[PDB]
């Protein structure tokens, strides 16, 4: 689902910026050589998401969390909600 | 049915909620607000001050001591003494 | 208050307009008698104006 | 948004459109603008091409918060996405809305 | 009677003597929070003594949810060394305990309309605004919330003595409540 | 579906006589009609079934806190119903284990108040084995009562008491 | 024991189901989420064991068939405009900071051709917008924004791409375009039905041509009773028989090439004394 | 009058038209009457029989209700409308015998068991318990 | 212990099922009542006797008491009671509703299953049971097969045996999810089957108020059970106190437990079956008295059976995902509309799909 | 300020209405008035007489088509319930609407939780709660003279 997700937002970035290399004048190889260079690449755990609710009782933190990609153990994973508990 | 108990009227909550979110209105540092008050000057040439307060989105009285530092207000027999963005 | 009013004094329209207020539309009904309480309800008024 | 331009899918897209400048075929102008559209197709799609929920539970070591932007870090946590564990000894959560 | 209140907050303010710069300490310190769309000061957490202290642009901290007076001038003094470390000027000057919230249970229902039937001139109890009566005891400037379950919260007090003197004198009037 | 109604009314017809003997018991059954409660066109399942239903609501009533006399009345509405089936396999009644101790010391009292009907009628289900010695009544998935006070005061009590004052 | 008929009742009042207990028995009280997949589940799934919520299939309902429709639309409405719109905000960001007039004036004029493609594009009819029923939408979000989560994406992929695309005939079969199915099938053998589906002309799935094909066969069942077939029906009803209840739906699944209204005429009309 | 005038005067007035830019919308439809109420001190409504209005000096008066649709427009193609059924508008005096009065369609005998003498004719008005009569 | 409701009407304490045999049993020693033989002048004096022994009456007064109390179809009622008046209406408003009034399939069903085996006597007589083996009446719940079996949830009741080990109800339970064959069959649909999951994953266990009764009895069986103690003794979950066993070690008769409570039967990795002990009776002389067959199935749920989308002839034997041929996307084919659909002349899959075999539920179960 | 001093008129004169019955018909929120009411007692060194639950009958009953029987009723029951203890330090109004349900339930005209909620000003929850307190004392609480179409034996 995560090199799905992610062959999508190439796809989609690619497909929309297609418009502006045409327009200041740069050839589409360069767009094409721009996709598979991204798609080539492609190839600390952080989780970069929106908070939805940080609720947060005496001491027990609940996270509402929503759309997200994490990096845990070097493998990149995607949530569109996340709901988690804490104990500080 | 009628006046029937209501723990809050929906329109007053409506309200409320959204005055505390818009929360608060900061003082940007002069300099950034000298910066807007000139470049809306090209627009026309004069301003009122509730008008302007909505421009640059800052304390009428905070606003007011920096058009005072710099800006003065004519009197004119049309409308009513309004402020002038032209320090001459 | 405004039909009220109107009704318990007699004057027509508001009541900060009594200037131009029509008086003596409304009247405590006479209950003298039978007869004068019936020919109170079917009372006819002419104003002059 | 400058948020998601951290992850490897942002810092592959950097170092695209770093490697495509330095080789003098493409502006920083359109670079630029290219990076703002990823941020844009990229809030798109984590929100309408993504639907799974995981669930973690961890012990929450320090917190922060300013300019609209939560800094969670937490020790020993367990996410739990839809069937699988994945326990991780320590996780920063950079959250902002 | 024997029972006493148990002190459960302590607020108290100190002035760090020196203006300061929150968005640095919200960028640095370890636990704290800064929303200034929300309220105007730097909102620290710590754990060893517990206690949650807000810290002002001008200066002026105040530390709250401690249990014990000294435990509060301990947490003060540790936000104090926690601005120091963050390269500011920061004292402890003027450290004053202003408020304890001490609670208690006499352990035995108590029948709060007769109690604000003989105290009126004392008691508030508005059931549809607050299930419990609001005893303002005038002797020490104290403020009980007292339950019809005999939990009764005292409240406003600078000192522990305030406490415990508002208390011995509410006990023999709920005494004489005894539901 | 009305089976209860018709509990209740032989129940009733039985306790105004005042007796506990079987032939009393015996007449109203005749008259009554009520062993063809379970004629008529059905099918095995619904049959058995509307028996189930029978046999444990008649049971229900042999069990307190009900009266004496609508306890061996529904004793031996219990027998009329087991004995007079459409069923093959007879349904069987259903005893849990806790009324177990009581429907034997009832048994105790039937003998001892010589009251042989009722008591041969028990026997008589025992032999033909009729019980399912359950754990619970009423697979679990997911009136005439008695009252404390007699059983606190009563004539004798009051007799007693007055003799010792 | 009349106190503790009142606590009984109490508790009663206090008591509370069996939804709970399904399919993930255990669950925190926290999260509500079971327990890890065993060893053997992950196994399982990776000898690709359909789970049974997998094999759940539902019938597509005729608002779900619109809701498709209108939704493919949109996304490719929002697909065609997003670059255009992107370089019309591009054009505009270029002239707020062009230092310069006559680029300005050309800026301008390249920012009215981009109006006029957007305005073409927003005036495309509905024919041309929906595609060639081979062309990638975004449907990992119609399964997401549209249906709200009620079918995947590959299920609305194939349902759009192979039945509910306007480019599949779904107008009733004609005598003529039957014969021409059975004659082409008989001919072109009835093993390539895509090249069956081409070949017949009319704008059909391959999936509809082998349907109508089945629908009206005649090899289909075998039509015909042989001894060896009665004694495997008679095995086979006396090893699924409960009593008089015989399963005959149960029974075909082992007979070749019958179904279960000749197993019932049979077992019937031919195998009991009766 | 109370049956045609009133509501065709509520029908005939123009709908208000209010721009803040929100756009807000009253529109009044239909107009409903009780039969003549008093409330006491705690508030509980009660018939008010034409002889206690006399005798404890009120104004024999009917309340009355319109049924009022609003509808916001935000500029944001969605618009709310909201009815409030029946909505209290005030209270109309009551012309005695009328068909919106108490005693209406009672027996003579109904009206001596109120206190109310059966050749009375009606065709006034009780107003702070005094009987107006509206001369033509 | 004595079973006794914890809920109103709804379950029951935790009590050992041995120690309530034992009571029964006991309560019972030795007073005729657990016969299990069949029922059987001269024996008129005998039984008059034997009242007179158990009443204390003479044996005239037995001989009264026999003659009164004996025993006092025709499709016919007249002179109706309030329930027989019901079922008068309801016989003649089916009467005149109903055209050919016979019992539908389904009656037929749930009869021929609950009364397949009563009275069928053992055939060996060393396969009888023993006076008194308290046959437990459990009813395990159907996997969610199909959607709406969330809603209301389809069971199978098993009569299982007191005093008859576990893993004797755990081979017995049916369940498909022991037929499925792994692996996909897009390439060639000819292959050898793959082992059935009946063989490959044999772990499995029961948990009963707090322990998991693991079925440890082959090599090829792991700790499911594992997974689930780790996973709680991790963050408190609400669970606590979680034990183990080994299931071949135990009986239902060494068992302590509710009834009508929910308990867990999980195998083939995540299939999970709800088990439900609906009650405990002591085995009578009418049911069936082997132990050959008798965790024995009382009831099924006859699910529907699933048929080729192609022609509705023949059930689904196939499974195929990502079909370029395939209108819905999990498309069910029989063999014949497979084979004719995705393979040439000899084998070489047409297009891109993945096969997978299917058993049908509806049919295996 | 006037909404707050409406309201203490109102409990002055012995009448009172609720907070839910001011803010009903101000245009500020129930924290206001009670803010303001609080305010003005401490300003005016005033106080008013505690509320009891046979207060809000006579207007509750009659906003609600209830007999005058049933309120009676409702005002014995819930008399008695505030004097035997059954609602402890629960506010008089809750009371008040759930010996109204009681009372109505009852009698023969019915009335569900949700129309007293509405009239009472009370979550219906909160019914419930107060409810479930004076649920096994009912009989003992209604008037001995009772006529009723339902047996006060049987109620949900
Ligand atoms: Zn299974
Ligand atoms: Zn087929």
């Amino acid at each position: 689902t995560v090199p799905k997700l992610y062959r999508s937002v190439i796809e989609d970035v690619i497909n929309d910026v297609r418009d502006i290399f045409l327009d200041d004048g740069v050839d589409e190889q360069v767009l094409m050589e721009l996709k598979t260079l991204w798609e080539n690449k492609l190839m600390e755990n952080v989780v970069v998401c929106q908070y939805d609710k940080i609720h947060r009782s005496k001491n027990k933190w609940k996270f509402h969390l929503k759309d997200g990609i994490m990096n845990l153990n070097g493998r990149d994973y995607i949530f569109s909600k996340a709901i988690g508990d804490a104990e500080w | 049915t009628n006046y029937k108990p209501v723990a809050n009227h929906q329109y007053n909550i409506e309200y409320e909620r959204k005055k505390k979110e818009d929360g608060k209105r900061a003082r940007a540092d002069k300099q950034h607000v000298l910066d807007m008050l000139f470049s809306a000057f090209e627009k026309h040439q004069y301003y009122n001050l509730k008008d302007l307060v909505d421009i640059t989105k800052q304390p009428v009285v905070y606003l007011k001591e920096i058009l005072k530092e710099i800006g003065v207000q004519n009197v004119k027999g049309i409308h009513k003494n309004t402020w002038e963005l032209k320090p001459e | 208050d405004g039909l009220k009013y109107s009704l318990a004094t007699g004057n027509w329209g508001d009541q900060k307009k009594a200037h131009q207020a029509r008086a003596g539309v409304s009247q405590v009904l006479n209950r003298l008698t039978f007869a004068s309480t019936l020919s109170h309800l079917r009372r006819l008024n002419s104003p002059i104006g | 948004y400058q948020l998601y331009r951290n992850t490897t899918l942002g810092n592959s897209l950097q170092e695209s459109l770093d490697e495509l400048i330095q080789s003098q075929q493409i502006t920083p102008q359109l670079a630029l603008q290219v990076l703002l559209q990823f941020d844009k197709a990229i809030n798109a799609a984590l929100a309408q091409r993504v639907r799974n929920r995981v669930n973690f539970r961890g012990s929450l070591n320090t917190y922060r918060f300013c300019d609209n932007v939560w800094t969670f870090v937490l020790n020993d946590v367990e996410f739990r996405e839809v069937t699988e564990l994945i326990k991780v000894d320590k996780v920063k959560i950079v959250a902002c809305d | 009677s024997g029972i006493v209140p148990q002190l459960q907050n302590i607020v108290s303010t100190v002035n760090l003597g020196c203006k300061l710069d929150l968005k640095t300490i919200a960028l640095r310190a370890r636990n704290a929070e800064y929303n200034p769309k929300r309220f105007a000061a730097v909102i620290m957490r710590i754990r060893e003594p517990r206690t949650t202290a807000l810290i002002f642009s001008s200066g002026k901290m105040v530390c709250t949810g401690a249990k014990s007076e000294e435990q509060s001038r301990l947490a003060a003094r540790k936000y104090a060394r926690v601005v120091q470390k963050l390269g500011f000027p920061a004292k402890f000057l003027d450290f004053k305990i202003q408020n304890m919230v001490g609670s208690c249970d006499v352990k035995f229902p108590i029948r709060l309309e007769g109690l604000v039937l003989t105290h009126q001139q004392f008691s508030s109890y508005e059931p549809e605004l607050f299930p419990g009566l609001i005893y303002r005891m005038i002797k020490p400037r104290i403020v009980l919330l007292i339950f019809v379950s005999g939990k009764v919260v005292l409240t406003g007090a600078k000192v522990r003595a305030e406490i415990y003197e508002a208390f011995e004198n509410i006990y023999p009037i709920l005494k004489g409540f005894r539901k | 579906p009305g089976l209860q109604t018709d509990c209740e009314a032989l129940l009733s017809r039985f306790q105004e006589t005042d007796s506990v003997r079987f032939e009393d018991f015996t007449e109203l059954w005749r008259n009554m009609k009520f062993g063809t409660i379970f004629c008529g066109r059905m099918r095995n399942l619904e049959k058995n079934m509307f028996t189930k239903e029978a046999l444990a609501l008649a049971w229900r009533y042999f069990l307190p806190p009900y009266t004496f006399q609508i306890r061996v009345g529904a004793l031996y509405l219990l027998y009329g119903l087991y004995n007079t089936q459409l069923c093959q396999p007879k349904q069987k009644i259903r005893v849990a284990l806790k009324d177990w101790d009581e429907v034997l010391k009832f048994q105790q009292d039937l003998v001892n108040a010589q009251h042989f009907d009722a008591a041969y009628i028990f026997r008589k289900l025992r032999l033909d084995r009729a019980f399912h010695f359950t754990a619970m009544p009423k697979l679990l998935s997911y009136k005439d009562p008695s009252d404390r006070v007699m059983k606190l005061i009563t004539s004798d009590v009051l007799e007693e008491m007055l003799n010792v004052h | 024991q009349n106190r503790e008929q009142q606590e009984e009742l109490m508790r009663d009042l206090a008591g509370s189901y069996m939804g709970h207990f399904m399919k993930p028995y255990f669950k925190d009280k926290v999260t509500g989420v079971g327990p890890p997949a065993n060893e053997d589940t992950r196994e399982k799934a990776a000898q690709g064991i359909k789970a049974f919520e997998e094999l759940l299939v539902t019938k597509w309902k005729n608002w779900e068939k619109a809701l498709l429709r209108k939704s493919v639309v949109s996304d490719r409405l929002q697909r065609l405009l997003q670059p255009k719109l992107l370089k019309l905000e591009y054009l505009h960001q270029k002239q707020s900071k062009v230092s310069s007039e006559l680029e300005r004036q050309a800026l301008e004029k390249q920012g009215r051709e981009a109006e006029k493609e957007i305005q073409d594009i927003n005036q495309l009819p509905e024919e041309a917008l929906l595609g060639n029923r081979l062309d990638s939408h975004d449907w990992e979000k119609i399964s997401n924004i549209n249906f709200e989560g009620s079918r995947s994406a590959e299920e609305i992929r194939k349902f759009w791409q192979n039945s509910e695309h306007p480019s599949i005939n779904k107008q009733e079969w004609s005598r003529e375009e039957e014969e021409r199915l059975q004659a082409i099938a008989a001919a072109h053998g009835h093993l390539e039905w895509q090249k069956i589906a081409e070949e017949l002309g009319t704008s059909r799935s391959a999936f509809q041509c082998l349907q109508k094909f089945q629908q009206h066969n005649k090899a289909l069942k075998r039509k015909e009773w042989t001894e060896e077939e009665d004694r495997m029906l008679t095995q086979l009803v006396q090893e699924m028989r409960v009593g008089s209840h015989i399963p005959y739906r149960r029974i075909v699944y082992y007979m070749e090439g019958r179904d279960s209204m000749q197993l019932i005429y049979r077992w019937t009309k031919s195998l009991d004394p009766g | 009058f109370i049956q045609m005038s009133v509501q065709r005067i509520v029908e005939d007035a123009p709908p208000i038209d209010l721009q803040a830019p929100p756009r807000y919308l009253l529109k009044f439809e239909q107009i409903y009457l009780s039969k003549p109420t008093h409330w006491e001190r705690d508030g509980a409504p009660s018939p008010m029989m034409p002889n206690e209005a006399r005798l404890r000096n009120l104004t024999y008066s009917a309340p009355l209700y319109v049924d009022i649709t609003k509808t916001v427009i935000k500029e944001g193609e969605e618009q709310l409308q909201t009815q409030h059924q029946k909505t209290f508008i005030g209270k109309i005096p009551i012309m005695l015998r009328s068909t919106y009065c108490l005693l209406n369609g009672l027996t003579d005998r109904d009206l001596c068991e109120l206190n109310e003498c059966p050749l009375d004719p009606g065709g006034y008005f009780i107003i702070n318990g005094s009987e107006k009569v509206l001369i033509a | 212990n004595f079973p006794e409701y914890e809920l109103p009407e709804l379950n029951t304490r935790a009590f050992h099922v041995g120690a309530f045999g034992e009571l029964w049993r006991g309560r019972l020693r030795g007073a005729g009542d657990l016969s299990l033989r069949e029922p059987p002048a001269a024996d008129s004096d005998r039984e008059d006797a034997a009242v007179a022994r158990d009443l204390d009456c003479s044996l005239e007064a037995a001989a009264e008491l026999r003659a009164v109390c004996g025993l006092d179809e025709v499709i016919p009622e007249n002179t109706d009671l309030v329930t027989l008046g019901v079922r008068k209406r309801f016989l003649e408003h089916r009467e005149e509703t109903i055209t050919i009034d016979r019992a539908c399939r389904q009656e037929t069903f749930v009869y021929e299953m609950e009364s397949h085996a009563i009275g069928k006597k053992p055939e060996n007589s060393a396969d009888m049971i023993e006076e008194g083996e308290l046959i437990l009446s459990v009813n395990i719940l159907y996997p969610v097969i199909f959607h709406k079996h969330k809603e209301h949830k389809p069971y199978q009741t098993m009569l299982v045996l007191g005093s008859q080990k576990l893993t004797q109800l755990r081979d017995s339970i049916r369940c498909v999810s022991d037929l499925q064959i792994g692996g996909e069959f897009s390439n060639t649909p000819d292959q050898a089957p793959e082992h059935i999951s009946k063989d490959l994953y044999k772990s499995a266990f029961f948990y009963f108020e707090g322990t998991f009764y693991n079925d440890k009895r082959y090599p090829e069986c792991r700790d499911l059970s594992r997974t689930i103690i780790e996973w709680s003794e991790s963050h408190d979950r609400g669970y606590g106190k979680f034990q183990t066993a080994r299931m071949e070690d135990f009986t239902f008769n060494d068992l302590c437990i509710k009834l009508g409570f929910p308990y867990l039967y999980c195998h083939q990795g995540d299939c999970e079956h709800v088990i439900v002990i609906t009650d405990i009776r002591l085995v009578h002389h009418d049911d069936c008295l082997d132990r050959t067959l008798y965790p024995l199935l009382i009831k099924k749920h006859w699910l529907w059976t699933r048929k080729c989308f192609v022609c509705k002839m023949y059930t689904a034997r196939w499974v195929t995902n990502n079909d370029s041929f395939a209108p819905e996307d999990p498309c069910f084919f029989c063999d014949v509309c497979f084979r004719m659909l995705h393979y040439d002349s000899e084998g070489n899959k047409l297009g891109e799909f993945l096969a997978y075999p299917y058993v049908d539920p509806g049919t295996f179960n | 300020i006037a909404s707050a001093c409406l309201y203490i008129a109102c409990r002055q004169e012995g009448v009172p209405r609720t907070f839910k019955e001011i803010c009903a018909v101000s245009r500020i929120s129930k924290k206001e008035i009670g803010r303001c009411f609080k305010l003005i007692l401490k300003a005016l060194e005033t106080s008013v007489d505690l509320i009891t639950t046979g207060d809000f009958m006579s207007r509750f009953c009659s906003n609600l088509c209830l007999p005058k029987q049933v309120q009676m009723a409702a005002t014995h029951i819930a008399r008695k319930a505030v004097e035997l203890d059954l609602v402890p330090g629960r506010s008089p109004i809750s009371v008040a609407a759930a010996a109204i349900y009681m009372a109505s339930q009852a009698s023969a005209e019915k009335r569900t939780q949700k129309e007293i909620g509405d009239i009472a000003g009370v979550a219906d929850v909160t019914i419930r709660q107060s409810y479930r307190l004076i649920y096994p004392r009912a009989p003992d609480l209604f008037p001995t003279d009772f006529k009723f179409d339902t047996p006060v034996d049987k109620l949900p």
